[PDB]
C-alpha cells in the first residue's frame, strides 16, 4: 500500500481537506456508509491506497483531524460525513485547546497532548505495511493550525526523515493587516521548519488565490467558502497517478522528487486550468491537446504572488504538466514540439531545464470525461518574492514594537527573533547564487 | 470469433500478459519491485527465488483487478524462471504465462521469448531511473568540502536525462502500438488474421524498443549511460568524506562529455530515415 | 464492362503493356478501324478494370446499382450477326456506352476524393497560393541553400520545412506531412534545384499520374526563384530605408537609381507573369467543373492546363527563357552589391558597380533582339502581349 | 511571420485604431472574446498578422494605447471591447498627463518614462522571432499624439531603422484655429522627424474628407466620430495581400518597396472610391473591371488635397491600384492596357514607373464582398502643395509673434523655428528636382 496519512490541522486546513474527501465520494459515487455502485472497482482501480481496506465493504479515509477549536469538527457531525469518519480513530469529538490565535499556545499543546498526537496517526495506520509519509494539510491562517503544525514537522523528521513531509501551507491574505496582526510571525515560524525539518513543500498564497477566483470562477466578492473548492480539487488532481493505473512515477513520492534539484528550492507553485464552465461547450468542436499546455506555461493560474518582471531575470527549472481524462496519447509528442518555438516555459541559463509530461486515466466525472484538465506543479526561482513580502512586514513590525515582549510570556524567553530573520536571509541568497 | 470471445476470453488474456511483462499494469509490478530493489541497494542476495514467487502472488492481489487474481489460482503466471549464469552475468527474470487452448496457438513460446527481452530492457531502465529518483528523495548519501552545489549542477542534468528517456520515449511506444493493435482486434474476423497482427505486434515492438537485432547506436546509447548510473549510485550508496565529493564533480564533467558524444552519433541515425529515433533525438533536446 | 482482357495466345488489339498498364497496339489494330476510334474502347475499359479490382459497387459502367449492363447486352445482340458490316453502326453506340457512363464515375469521385478541394490545393503547394506561409521558408532556406545538394541535406530541408510551417501554425497539422520537399549533386547552387513531392489517392491517379507531377515540379523551380529574387530586393531595400543610409556620394545615387529600376522590375516582370499564370488558368478549370458532368472533357482540359503553365512560364524554348533567368541572376548580384555596409565610399564599392553596369546592358540589349521578333508577325502573340505590357509598365 | 506592433497614441489616435481592430474581428467572423464558427479559418487563411498568434482560441491584439487623457480609454473600460484588449497590459488605465495642448508637454514625459515606453512594445513582440516593424497609428492633430509621437519617431529609429516605420499622419483640422492654436507649430516639428527618421508617411488631410462626406454620403454636418469611420475601412483595405495570403508582395515592406524610389518622397496620397453607396446597387449586376480602376485616376477619389493645375505641371511616378471583391480575373490585364491610352494621368517618361494592379478576395460574408472597392495608394509629386499650405499658415503666425518664447520654457532653449521653414523648402525642392 502507498498509504499517506493526511494531518489536517487548523481552522482552514480542516475545511480544505474536508471537501478533498467529499470530492472522492462524489466521483467514486459512493454512499459514506456503504458501497452502493460498481464504479468503485470499474471507475477506480485502487480505493484504499489512502483509505483503510474493505472489511465491511466500505472504505474509511486515512485522515486525522485534530484541532484546538472543536468547533470546526463539530461542523462535521451536522453533515452526513461523521460516519465516513469515526469518533476517535479520525477525530476526538470535543478536543479543546487555546483561545486560540496565539502560535505559542499550539506549540505548547503538542508538547502535552504529546502522547495522543502520535497514537492517533498510528491507530489510523494498522494497515499501512509500507508507509509513503505524512502530508501535513495545515494552514498558516490563524494561530491554531500554524502552532501545532510546526511541532509535528519536527517529530515526524526524526523518525521518518526519508519519508515524505509536504505541507499545503496557505499564507493568509497579505493585503489585510487589521484582520490578522500576528501574520509575519506565524509565517516566518513555519518557514524556518520547511527548510531543515522538511524535505519539500507545496506552497500556496491566498492573495494570489482570489485573483483567479474572480477571473475563472467569477464570484462577486472573495470569501472563504469558494476558496476551498479550488484547493480541494488540486489536492485530488495531484494524486491521479496513485489512485488510477500508471507506471512511470505512479507514486506521489515519484512525482514530487523530480521537482527538486537542490534543498531550499522545492517550493512548488500550483496552477489548474478547467475552473471555467465555458469549456464544456467548446469540446463539441474538440478541445485539443496542443494548447492545453500553452496555458500552464502561461502565468495566469499562479497561486503564489510574484512579479512579471521577475520572470525575465529568472527562469523556470522544473515544470510538470499533468493532463487527466482526454489527452489523445499519440499527439502529446505533437504538443511539446511547438512549446520550444514560442518559449512560454523558460529554460535555465546553465543547462537544459525539464518538461515532464504525464497523463492518467480516471473515474467518470466532469473534467475527466468531457473536458481537458491541466495540473501544473511548477518550480520557479522567483519564490523569494513571498519571503521578501513576509520579511519586510516582519522587521517593519518590530519597528512598531509589536510582539517582542507581548509574545514572550508563554515559552519564548531567548532571542529567536533574529533566528527567523537570518535563516530567511540564507534562503533569499542561496536561490540567487544558484540562479543567474 | 463468437466462441473465441465468450467461451474463451481471448482478448482479456492478451491484455493480461501485457500487464505482466509489458508493464502496462498499475502498482502491481511496482510493489513487486521495491522490496526486491531495497535488497539490491544494500547488495544482499535477492535471488532468493522463493520469496519472489510470493512477490508476484502479492503483485496480482494489488489494485484487485479480477483478471490476474483469477490467473494466480489456475493458469498460473506465479512461476518465474530465473537465469543465474555462472559465466557471471546479471539476473534476468523470465515470466511465462500458461494460456488456454486454442488461444495457445496464437501465443506460442517464441512470442513470450521476445516479450521477455522487452521486459528485460524496461526493468533495466527501471533500475537506473529509480536509483536516480530515490537518491534525490533521500536528500544526500553523505547526510575542503562544500562541493554539493557545484555537484547539483550536473546531477539533475543526468537525473532528468534518464527519467525522461524512460518516461516520454516509453509512453509513446506502449500507447501507439497498443492502440493500433486494439484496432486490428476490433476488425478481426478469424484466428489466422489474429495470429498475423500479433506477429506484426512484436515486430512493431522490436523496431520501437531498441532498433535491430544487431549493431545499432541506440543500444550503445543505453549501455553507456547505464555505466554512468552504476558509477554514480555505487559511490552515492556509501558515505563520502571531505575530498571525495571533489571526485564526484570530476567524474561528472567526464560523464556529461560522454553523454554529448552519443547524442551526436544518434543524429547520423536520424538522417538515414524516419524512425522513433527522431522522437529520441527530440527527447534529448528537451533534456 | 467486366474489364476482362482476354488473351490465350494474345491477338486483341488492346494489350497490357494505380490502375495497371494497358495500351494500343497499332499493327494489330486493323486499318478499317481509325486510331482515334481505338482509344474510346481503351479508356472506358481500363477505367472499369481498376474498379473490377476494388469493387463492383463503384463500377464506371454501373451493373449492380443500375440496369445499364442488360442494355449493353441488348447492344451486343444486335451488332453480333449484322451481315453487311459498317463503320457508322460500329461508332454510334460507342457514344452510348461512354457518355452516360462517363458522368457516373464523375459523381463517384466528387464524393469519394474531392474534385473541388484537391485541384486548387495541390496548386497552392506548386504554383504557390500561400505566400507569407512560404516566406517563412525562404528565410530558413536562404541560410542553408548556399551549399549544393548532398546526402544529409535531404533530411535538413525536410526538418526545415517542418519547423517553418509549424511555428507559424499551419491551419491543419495533418496537412503538414502529406508533402515534403525533396531536393552527389552539384548543379550550381542549392537554389533552383529543390523539388517537391505530393502524394496521390484513388480515383484521382489518372488526373495526377506520376508523369505529370514532374510537369508541375518543373514550373515550380523557375517560380520559387522569382519569389527568391523578389524577397531579396525587398531586404536589400531595407538596408537603404532612411536618410542615415543615404550617402551623398554619386556612386550611391547610381545605386539608388538602380534599385528604383530593379525592385520595380520584379514588381512588374515577375508580377504580370506570375499572376496571369495563375488567375485565368484557375478560372478555366472552375468554370468547367461547375457546368460539365462529363469526365474526359475536364481531363483533357487539365492536360491543356499543365502544358499551358509550363509553356507561359518557360516562355519560348531556348532564347527568351535564357534572357529571363539571366535577368534574375544579374539582379541577385545587385543584392550582393547593396549588401555592403558603407559600400559607396569604398574603392571596391565603385569597383563592383562598374562590372554590373556592363552585365545589365548585356541584358537590355538581349531583350531588345526579342522585340524585333516580337514586332515580326505572329511568333506567339500572347508572348509578345505580356512582354510588351511589362515594358510599357516600366515606361508609363 | 510579419507580426506588426501598433502604436496607437493620442486623443484622436486611439479612436482611429479603435475601429481598426473592431473591423478585423468582423472580417475574421469571430466574437471579441472567442472563436464562434468554423467559417473563420476556411474563409480567412491567415487571421494573425497584427494579432497575437493563438493558444487560447481567440486571437488577441498587439496594441498599445497611450494618451495623456485617460478619459478616451475609460470610455473603453466600461465599453465591451475591454476583453479584446487588456486593462493592465495592452492599455494602462489611468495614464496621466496634461490636457495636453503643448508639443513640449508630451516630448518631456517620454524623457523620464523612456524605459517604460519601450518595455511595453517588446513585451508585445514575443510571439514572432523576426519582427516586421512598428506602425505608428498616431496623429499630428492636437499636442498629445503629436507632442509625444516625435520622441518615438527618433528613438525607434536609432534602435530599429532596419524595421519598418510608417505613420498614418492625420493632419490638424484647419477649420480649427481657436481650440488648437499651437497647430502650425506641432505639425512642422513632427514632419521634420518624418523626412529623415521615418521610411514612409501616409498623408491624410481632414478637410478633404469633409469635402467628400457631403458629396457621397450627404450627411448634413460631418462631425468628428463620423470621420473615424472613413479612416478604419481604408486601414484594413491596405492589408489585403498581407492578411489573406497573396503570392506577390505578401509582406508590407513588399508593397512599400515600389512606392518609394528615394527617401523624403514617400508621402502617399490615399484614395478610396466605394464611399458612394450608389456603387453597391450597380455592382449587384456587376460594375465592370473596365471602369473600376479608371476611377482611381479620377481627381475626386482623393481623401487628400493636392494641386489640379499642378497635375499638368508635375507627373506620377508610382501608383498602386488595388481593386477588391468581384473582379472578373482575365480582363483585368485588358483594363491595364486601357489606362495609358486615354491618358488619365501623366507619368514620368525619363525612367522607371509603375502602374501596378492587384486583386484580392474579401470576407466570407457576402454583404461586404460583393461590392467593388478601389484603393489607391498614390505618390504624385505635386505634394509639395501641402507643405506650402501648412507653411503659409506657419509664417503668418510667426508674423503675429506667438510661440517664440511661449514655447521655450519647456525643453527648448534654442531657436529651431526657421529650421522648420527651411526644412520645408528643402523638401519641396528635392521632390521637385527628382523628375524632369
Amino acid at each position: 500500500p502507498r498509504e499517506i496519512i493526511t494531518l489536517q490541522l487548523g481552522q482552514c486546513g480542516n475545511q480544505i481537506g474536508f471537501e478533498f474527501w467529499k470530492q472522492l465520494c462524489a466521483e467514486h459515487g459512493i454512499s459514506p456508509e456503504g458501497i452502493v455502485e460498481e464504479f468503485a472497482t470499474e471507475g477506480t482501480d485502487r480505493k484504499d491506497v489512502f483509505f483503510y481496506q474493505a472489511d465491511d465493504e466500505h472504505y474509511i479515509p486515512r485522515a486525522v483531524l485534530l484541532d484546538l477549536e472543536p468547533r470546526v469538527i463539530h461542523s462535521i457531525l451536522n453533515s452526513p460525513y461523521a460516519n465516513l469518519y469515526n469518533p476517535e480513530n479520525i477525530y476526538l469529538s470535543e478536543h479543546g485547546g487555546g483561545a486560540g490565535n496565539n502560535w505559542a499556545s499550539g506549540f505548547s499543546q503538542g508538547e502535552k497532548i504529546h502522547e495522543d498526537i502520535f497514537d492517533i496517526i498510528d491507530r489510523e495506520a494498522d494497515g499501512s505495511d509500507s508507509l509513503e509519509g505524512f502530508v501535513l494539510c495545515h494552514s498558516i491562517a490563524g494561530g491554531t493550525g500554524s502552532g501545532l503544525g510546526s511541532y509535528l514537522l519536527e517529530r515526524l523528521n526524526d523518525r521518518y526523515p526519508k519519508k515524505l513531509v509536504q505541507t499545503y501551507s496557505v499564507f493568509p491574505n497579505q493585503d489585510e493587516m487589521s484582520h490578522v496582526v500576528v501574520q509575519p510571525y506565524n509565517s516566518l515560524l513555519t518557514l524556518k521548519r520547511l527548510t531543515q525539518n522538511a524535505d519539500c513543500v507545496v506552497v500556496l498564497d491566498n492573495t494570489a488565490l482570489n485573483r483567479i477566483a474572480t477571473d475563472r470562477l467569477h464570484i462577486q466578492n472573495p470569501s472563504f467558502s469558494q476558496i476551498n473548492q479550488l484547493v480541494s480539487t488540486i489536492m485530488s488532481a495531484s494524486t491521479t497517478t496513485l489512485r488510477y493505473p500508471g507506471y512511470m512515477n505512479n507514486d506521489l513520492i515519484g512525482l514530487i522528487a523530480s521537482l527538486i534539484p537542490t534543498p531550499r528550492l522545492h517550493f512548488l507553485m500550483t496552477g489548474y486550468t478547467p475552473l471555467t464552465t465555458d469549456q464544456s461547450v467548446a469540446s463539441v468542436r474538440k478541445t485539443t491537446v496542443l494548447d492545453v499546455m500553452r496555458r500552464l506555461l502561461q502565468p495566469k493560474n499562479v497561486m503564489v504572488s510574484t512579479g512579471r518582471d521577475r520572470q525575465t531575470n529568472h527562469c523556470y527549472i522544473a515544470i510538470l504538466n499533468i493532463i487527466q481524462g482526454e489527452v489523445d496519447p499519440t499527439q502529446v509528442h505533437k504538443s511539446l514540439q511547438r512549446i520550444r518555438e514560442r518559449k512560454l516555459a523558460n529554460f535555465i541559463p546553465w543547462g537544459p531545464a525539464s518538461i515532464q509530461v504525464a497523463l492518467s486515466r480516471k473515474s467518470p466525472y466532469l473534467p475527466s470525461a468531457h473536458r481537458v484538465s491541466g495540473l501544473m506543479m511548477a518550480n520557479h526561482t522567483n519564490i523569494s518574492s513571498l519571503f521578501e513580502r513576509t520579511c519586510r512586514q516582519y522587521d517593519k513590525l518590530r519597528k512598531r514594537e509589536a510582539f517582542l515582549e507581548q509574545f514572550r510570556k508563554e515559552d519564548i524567553f531567548k532571542d529567536n527573533f533574529d533566528e527567523l530573520d537570518n535563516s530567511r536571509e540564507i534562503v533569499q541568497q542561496l536561490i540567487d547564487e544558484y540562479h543567474a | 470469433m463468437y466462441t473465441l470471445k465468450k467461451d474463451y476470453r481471448l482478448v482479456e488474456y492478451l491484455q493480461a500478459m501485457r500487464n505482466f511483462f509489458l508493464l502496462e499494469a498499475g502498482d502491481t509490478m511496482y510493489d513487486f519491485y521495491t522490496p526486491i530493489f531495497d535488497k539490491i541497494r544494500e547488495k544482499e542476495p535477492w535471488l532468493n527465488l522463493s520469496y519472489l514467487n510470493v512477490q508476484i502472488q502479492e503483485a496480482v492481489g494489488q489494485r484487485y483487478p479480477d483478471d490476474s487474481t483469477r490467473l494466480s489460482v489456475s493458469f498460473e503466471s506465479v512461476d518465474l524462471a530465473k537465469k543465474k549464469l555462472p559465466v557471471h552475468t546479471l539476473d534476468g527474470l523470465i515470466l511465462s504465462y500458461k494460456v488456454p487452448w486454442p488461444v495457445d496457438i496464437v501465443i506460442s513460446s517464441e512470442c513470450q521469448k521476445i516479450y521477455n527481452q522487452v521486459f528485460l530492457l524496461l526493468l533495466l531502465i527501471k533500475w537506473a531511473k529509480y536509483s536516480l529518483d530515490v537518491l534525490q528523495f533521500n536528500e544526500l548519501g553523505n547526510a575542503k568540502g562544500q562541493q554539493i552545489h557545484r555537484m547539483f549542477l550536473l546531477r539533475v542534468k543526468l537525473m532528468h536525462f534518464v527519467n525522461s528517456l524512460h518516461n516520454y520515449l516509453m509512453t509513446r511506444i506502449l500507447h501507439s502500438t497498443g492502440l493500433e493493435f486494439q484496432h486490428q482486434v476490433e476488425e478481426a474476423k478469424d484466428l489466422d488474421q489474429l495470429i498475423k497482427i500479433h506477429y506484426r505486434y512484436l515486430s512493431t515492438i522490436h523496431d520501437r524498443c531498441l532498433l535491430r537485432e544487431k549493431v545499432s547506436s541506440v543500444k550503445e546509447a543505453i549501455m553507456k549511460v547505464l555505466n554512468v548510473v552504476l558509477m554514480f549510485a555505487d559511490r552515492w550508496h556509501a558515505g563520502l568524506g571531505a575530498w571525495k565529493k571533489e571526485s564526484i564533480v570530476k567524474m561528472e564533467s567526464d560523464f556529461t562529455n560522454c553523454h554529448k558524444f552519443l547524442v551526436k552519433v544518434l543524429n547520423k541515425a536520424v538522417c538515414r530515415g524516419s524512425f522513433p529515433h527522431l522522437e529520441s533525438l527530440a527527447l534529448s533536446l528537451m533534456a | 464492362l467486366h474489364g476482362l482482357l482476354l488473351d490465350q495466345y494474345e491477338e486483341f488489339f488492346v494489350r497490357q503493356g494505380s490502375l495497371k498498364q494497358f495500351s494500343l497496339r497499332a499493327e494489330m489494330l486493323p486499318s478499317y478501324i481509325p486510331v482515334r476510334v481505338a482509344e474510346k474502347i481503351l479508356f472506358v475499359g481500363e477505367s472499369v478494370q481498376m474498379f473490377e479490382n476494388q469493387n463492383v459497387n463503384m463500377s464506371r459502367t454501373g451493373s449492380i446499382l443500375k440496369n445499364q449492363e442488360d442494355t449493353f447486352a441488348a447492344e451486343l445482340h444486335r451488332l453480333k450477326q449484322q451481315p453487311l458490316f459498317s463503320l457508322v453502326d460500329f461508332e454510334s453506340v460507342l457514344d452510348r456506352i461512354r457518355s452516360t457512363v462517363a458522368e457516373h464515375l464523375w459523381k463517384l469521385m466528387v464524393e469519394e476524393s474531392d474534385l473541388l478541394g484537391q485541384l486548387k490545393i495541390i496548386k497552392d503547394f506548386y504554383l504557390l497560393g500561400r505566400g507569407e506561409l512560404f516566406q517563412a521558408f525562404i528565410d530558413v532556406a536562404q541560410n542553408m541553400l548556399k551549399t549544393p545538394p548532398t546526402a544529409v541535406t535531404e533530411h535538413d530541408v525536410n526538418v526545415a520545412f517542418q519547423l517553418s510551417a509549424h511555428k507559424v501554425l499551419l491551419d491543419d497539422d495533418n496537412l503538414l506531412p502529406l508533402l515534403n520537399l525533396t531536393i552527389r549533386e552539384a548543379p550550381t547552387s542549392g537554389w533552383a534545384a529543390l523539388g517537391l513531392s505530393y502524394k496521390v489517392q484513388w480515383p484521382l491517379h489518372i488526373l495526377f499520374t506520376p508523369a505529370v507531377l514532374e510537369k508541375y515540379n518543373v514550373v515550380f523551380k523557375y517560380l520559387l526563384s522569382v519569389r527568391r529574387v523578389q524577397s531579396e530586393l525587398q531586404h536589400c531595400w531595407a538596408l537603404q530605408m532612411q536618410r542615415k543610409h543615404l550617402e551623398s556620394n554619386k556612386t550611391d545615387a547610381i545605386k539608388w537609381r538602380l534599385q528604383n529600376h530593379m525592385a520595380f522590375l520584379v514588381d512588374n516582370l515577375q508580377y504580370y507573369l506570375q499572376v496571369d499564370v495563375l488567375e485565368s488558368q484557375f478560372s478555366q478549370l472552375l468554370q468547367q467543373i461547375n457546368s460539365t458532368r462529363d469526365f474526359e472533357s475536364i481531363r483533357l482540359a487539365h492536360d491543356h492546363f499543365l502544358s499551358n503553365l509550363l509553356a507561359q512560364s518557360f516562355i519560348l524554348l531556348k532564347p527568351v527563357f535564357h534572357c529571363l533567368n539571366e535577368i534574375l541572376e544579374l539582379c541577385h548580384s545587385f543584392c550582393s552589391l547593396v549588401s555592403q555596409n558603407l559600400g559607396p565610399l569604398d574603392e571596391r564599392g565603385a569597383g563592383q558597380l562598374d562590372i554590373l553596369v556592363k552585365g545589365f546592358s548585356c541584358q537590355s540589349s538581349l531583350l531588345f533582339r526579342i522585340l524585333s521578333s516580337v514586332r515580326n508577325h505572329q511568333i506567339n502573340p500572347d508572348l509578345a502581349q505580356l512582354l510588351l505590357r511589362l515594358d510599357y509598365n516600366k515606361y508609363y
